[PDB]
RNA sequence: CGAAUUUGGGUAUAGGGGCGAAAGACUAAUCGAACCAUCUAGUAGCUGGUUCCUGCCGAAGUUUCCCUCAGGAUAGCAGAAGCUCGUAUCAGUUUUAUGAGGUAAAGCGAAUGAUUAGAGGUUCCGGGGUCGAAAUGACCUUGACCUAUUCUCAAACUUUAAAUAUGUAAGAAGUCCUUGUUACUUAAUUGAACGUGGACAUUUGAAUGAAGAGCUUUUAGUGGGCCAUUUUUGGUAAGCAGAACUGGCGAUGCGGGAUGAACCGAACGUAGAGUUAAGGUGCCGGAAUACACGCUCAUCAGACACCACAAAAGGUGUUAGUU
RNA sequence: UGAUUUCUGCCCAGUGCUCUGAAUGUCAAAGUGAAGAAAUUCAACCAAGCGCGGGUAAACGGCGGGAGUAACUAUGACUC
RNA sequence: AAGACAUUGUCAGGUGGGGAGUUUGGCUGGGGCGGCACAUCUGUUAAACGAUAACGCAGAUGUCCUAAGGGGGGCUCAUGGAGAACAGAAAUCUCCAGUAGAACAAAAGGGUAAAAGCCCCCUUGAUUUUGAUUUUCAGUGUGAAUACAAACCAUGAAAGUGUGGCCUAUCGAUCCUUUAGUCCCUCGGAAUUUGAGGCUAGAGGUGCCAGAAAAGUUACCACAGGGAUAACUGGCUUGUGGCAGUCAAGCGUUCAUAGCGACAUUGCUUUUUGAUUCUUCGAUGUCGGCUCUUCCUAUCAUACCGAAGCAGAAUUCGGUAAG
RNA sequence: GGUUGCGGCCAUAUCUACCAGAAAGCACCGUUUCCCGUCCGAUCAACUGUAGUUAAGCUGGUAAGAGCCUGACCGAGUAGUGUAGUGGGUGACCAUACGCGAAACUCAGGUGCUGCAAUCU
RNA sequence: CGCGGGGUGGAGCAGCCCGGUAGCUCGUCGGGCUAGGAACCCGAAGGUCGUCGGUUCAAAUCCGGCCCCCGCAACCA
RNA sequence: GACCCUUAAC
């Protein structure tokens, strides 16, 4: 028949690494996490208890509860029409700190203080972001930069 | 006489007609679900905020 | 008999190698690979002409080996036993599987149709590529017409269509024709059994001088 | 599975309220009251003319039982119940397992 | 065809009963259980039918459970009724940032597993001999002890590792103070969580759009699907069986593919004019027997995707080209 | 079963049918046996039946394999 | 004559297809047989989030364990190399080398090296109470169980760890019975002691595993339906069947090709049979023969001809040819 | 800059074979009365700062070293692939348009970096 | 091409209340009986159990593959 | 109690 138990279809998922086998290195203990930081999902497949299912591998979420070596994480899981909102008791080895978050706070701080900066003689910072623009109009020398001209190659063997 | 076992065909068409909406986001997620030494203290520390707050505004 | 080539020319399963999950397979039709002076140095056979495949298809190793007999026996007929070194560059690791269905009498009271129907191993395979070498040939330049006319001879055996191509290299070597002399000029190349050997930069070079000694030595 | 006779777990008699020592017997159904209410309500129904009344199962697909362990507590003759897994050879009588011993 | 004969009338046996030299025969054209009335409009997940118009919206053949598989319940899809504001905290999209993945490809002188050939020595049982155990004996053969190569591979192998798809974030519920509270926590006003006062509307912290957001109740139908392209499994294959994403048909007319559910184009109130799409323009047939350069002559030419098939192999037939 | 004629072989292990009665075999109502209060378990050459033993096939029915062996072969009277 | 026996009446065991009533799964390339894809678990199919089908592939489950659970400590495994007095290929013993090539109950895949492996010590956290969560999912139940809270504990110097098994499987409703849980509540005219009934948590089991209590036959048959589904034709396919081709190792006395032709390989046909289930189950009359017409050509005969291993006769091969 | 103790990333750190190491620092170390487990004071435990040992550990250097890491218009815009056509091709497959874009290979470079507290001529 | 059993000396059977590293009968051989055959008596030999791979508590009985002896089902249109 | 057999080979 057909088998679909918690850990189906993990063999790659959960493997550990190559050549990273072993203990893990502490800083993943040394990390704090407090109620509203973004948290990535890794599981780390040592680490068998307080393991996410394989659904929420790659899932970023927040964090709702602090407990001994957990944190409770929300995240929105689709079902069906709508995102239901699951929450997760996953043990510090297998979340880390989402780094788009840090740096958006680091952006926070930056705007911020670039407001202070234009504030004290107004030049319109202008903190928005912007994509990327067409380019303007340059021009080429061509002195040491001679253009050298191209032609299709016919063809050949190599064999 | 055989019939068709499974298809998702139609199914995420059917799910976004009036669809994938996120959950609603509340200030003041409920409490429940989070440790209860946190939530014992936390009650105490709100009543006292409240007892705070009234005296300073008689 | 055996069912028609037509059956299995094309690649249209996943490869189905011979394993612990396959665990009885029927043995290959071509078992020798290296046919003529196989023996011989690499300086002994200047000239390689490729037989190469037009075709991202499968041949049976039944072909391989007909193939193989055919330009065989043709070269040494004509040129001689030990002048020349073929070898066949595909290996049928591909099983193909039948859905034996009944001749006998009574045949749909107890057939089953299609229920089932997971094929029984009864043949292999070598999956090829468009411009994939099926057969190479080593041999001297004057040999060019002998050789050339043997791959054409087992052309007739395959499915497809297959062109015959001369190499650049120096037998079955990775290096061009002039690049092989100047790199046998020097101490360079050191002949192995069959192949050679290679002077690299790298490594120790208590090693690099104990081999290759004419490339020090001046 | 091998159990021992003896079991200090937590005690709930509203005086232990903690972990003493219990003995450990298997548990028995007990014999089926004549007089209990489904019994009466079924001699009742089955009286008179009609047949069997009531399903009788035939179906029986385990070959085990689970293994209930009563345990009574010997400081306050509280009486505790504890289920086991299926297991189709159960002892109580603990021959204790030897590791480094020959055949 | 003189009898176990044929036969009239009377009589007897009545329906789970009779009668049967036996055929389930016969019992009033009824028999593997007669006929009549009633219960009885018996039940039916099954077949058939189901009666006026227009307008607006508009599906499903999918999820889970069920003696469930021609049925239900449930969720989804749909309608209706609405309810809470003067710029909707959103999106089948991109960007930026940041994750996650083991497919394609690649690799195998990288592990696992396969796999083709040649390159040193060595009586650690056995195949043999110059000489006869002649002592580790001036030889090769599985190598019973050795590394450098070499050809070819993997759905259930892999160091590496895309494309597409995918999670999150891009702020007013956000950010910057010796606590303001606590019974939590800390060695400790240390923190944690939640706060009071302070500083921030045309840029409120990417783009594009937004057709009003958000929310509730209730209920119909459906729960046989099928077909392109692409990925893909079983099968020699199938107008075969089975999956993935999407788009379609079903539910859909219209122009084109002569013709055709699905292909191409385009989706439809009633009309008019002008342009087009796809497809066409010798005649049928609206539209150049137009322009331009070649090629082909078939004693089965060829002639337009899906598509209504043709192959290997050959030809100083013809044309161009390479050495 | 199916005139006559000539015959009707072997098997009672199984399923039946039938005949029998030591019951440290089973065993229903009723009846008989502890103590305060009673509604409330037992035992019993416990009735038959079933079990135990015998008969019965013109009851239903059933009625075997393997290997070797004769001084040409083949076969197998014979032999395990 | 017979006798308080029989008989009769009531109750209680036995017997009782003579009779009655009822039942006698599901999936399924038709059904049956077979199997289990029916409750599950691993890898793959599976197309790098998740999901994902087939009677796809390769396997596994209904167990097992007072340790194989918990804690702590100490120590490294498989395997090769290096000696010995009967000791050898396998008894030890000692050094080396050794990323795990071992072991960890089982299937498989992950995971684990001062450990998760092996040995030793102490233990029962495989315990209480009841909430929150994850997976299947309707975000119901069941099974597993992830993180806490309030107790009691075990271990350890301690930090800590421990709510069974390194992780992913290893299982069970209503009703009834039974057990455990301070005679807690009720037995309703008032009491006391038995009995019974309640409240909370387990067990006894439904494997068709969200869980009926269940043997056949019908060739005497019936009904509602089904072309959702078999037994003809027809259609797709062409494996198998049949018929051709290319290559040319060889045969043919010393010669491939007169005639053949292996190893291969390309096809054609629908005069075989499978495969499928599209049409037809409110019915398309089925085998064969007889009869009769036409068509095809893959030519047996007859016309003309080419070739030969055609010296004549007879053949053989081939061409145009179905008149 | 050496060293020790505690660390972080966890080979640019590992592996092989040689060469070197002043002061500071394991220990050459020495011992078994005491706490401490056994066949073994070898490990482990405890006790001392001795002849003065750098022999080993450790650190550094070397090696056209193995490995590992970084980079590259090196291979290679190649393989692959998203989207498109009433493109080609009997088919098998392929070319083209708008995008994304590897891995081997080759060539170079690199021999841990670094936090806290001490200590050192 | 489905479902089941079985394979141990030349031959027939013992490991099937999970284990004596293989035993019991016939056959064969040796001796003795008898004036040789037979029959009889006394002794002996014979298979690492069809093959390969799995737990390593004497494991191969019990597990998974191929071969062999066979047996039943092979129907309704 | 049991007890079968006996040259083709002058």
């Amino acid at each position: 028949g057909k088998s679909h138990g918690y850990r189906s279809r993990t063999r790659y998922m959960f493997q550990r690494d190559f050549r990273k086998h072993g203990a893990v290195h502490l800083s993943t203990y040394l990390k704090v996490y407090k109620v509203g930081d973004i948290v990535d999902i890794k599981a780390n497949g040592s680490i068998q208890k307080g393991m996410p299912h394989k659904f929420y591998q790659g899932k970023t979420g927040v964090v709702y509860n602090v407990t001994k070596s957990s944190v409770g994480v929300i995240i929105n899981k689709m079902v069906g029409n709508r995102y239901l909102e699951k929450r997760l008791n996953l043990r510090v080895e297998h979340i880390k700190h989402s780094k788009c978050r840090q740096e958006f706070l680091e952006r926070v701080k930056a705007n911020a203080a670039k407001r202070a900066e234009a504030k004290a003689q107004g030049v319109a910072v202008q903190l928005k972001r912007q994509p990327a623009q067409p380019r303007e109009s340059r021009i080429v020398s061509t002195e040491g930069n001679v253009p050298q001209t191209l032609a299709p190659v016919p063809y050949e063997t190599f064999i | 006489a055989k019939s068709k076992n499974h298809t998702a065909h139609n199914q995420t068409r059917k799910a976004h007609r009036n669809g994938i909406k996120k959950p609603k986001t509340y200030k003041y997620p409920s409490l429940k679900g989070v440790d209860p030494k946190f939530r014992r203290n936390h009650k105490h520390a709100l009543h006292g905020t409240a007892k705070a707050l009234a005296a300073a505004k008689k | 008999a055996r069912r028609p080539a037509r059956c299995y020319r094309y690649q249209k399963n996943k490869p189905y190698p011979k394993s612990r999950y396959n665990r009885a397979v029927p043995d290959s039709k071509i078992r020798i690979y290296d046919l003529g002076k196989k023996k011989a140095t690499v300086d002994e056979f200047p000239l390689c002409v490729h037989l190469v495949s037009n075709e991202l298809e499968q041949l049976s190793s039944e072909a391989l080996e007909a193939a193989r007999i055919c330009a065989n026996k043709y070269m040494t007929t004509v040129s001689g036993r030990d002048a020349f070194h073929l070898r066949v560059r595909v290996h049928p690791f591909h099983v193909l599987r039948i859905n034996k269905m009944l001749s006998c009498a009574g045949a749909d009271r107890l057939q089953q149709g299609m229920r089932g129907a997971w094929g029984k191993p009864h043949g292999l395979a070598a999956r090829v590529d468009i411009g994939q070498i099926i057969f190479s040939v080593r041999t001297k330049d004057s040999n060019k017409d002998v050789v050339v006319e043997g791959l054409r001879r087992a052309r007739y055996k395959f499915p497809g269509q297959q062109k015959i191509i001369l190499s650049k290299k120096w037998g079955f070597t990775n290096l061009d024709r002039p690049e092989y002399l100047k790199k046998r000029e020097a101490g360079e190349v050191k002949d192995d059994g069959a192949f050679v050997k290679f002077l690299s930069k790298k490594g120790s070079l208590e090693n690099n001088i104990r081999e290759f000694p004419e490339y020090f030595a001046a | 599975v091998n159990v021992p006779k003896t079991r200090k777990t937590y005690c709930k008699g509203k005086t232990c309220r903690k972990h003493t020592q219990h003995k450990v017997t298997q548990y028995k159904a007990g014999k089926a009251s004549l007089f209990a209410q489904g019994k009466r309500r079924y001699d009742r129904k089955q009286s008179g003319f009609g047949g069997q009344t009531k399903p009788v199962f035939h179906k029986k697909a385990k070959t085990t039982k689970k293994v209930v362990l009563r345990l009574e507590c010997v400081k306050c003759k509280t009486r505790a119940q504890l289920t086991l897994k299926r297991c189709k050879h159960f002892e109580l009588g603990g021959e204790k397992k030897q590791k480094g011993q020959a055949l």
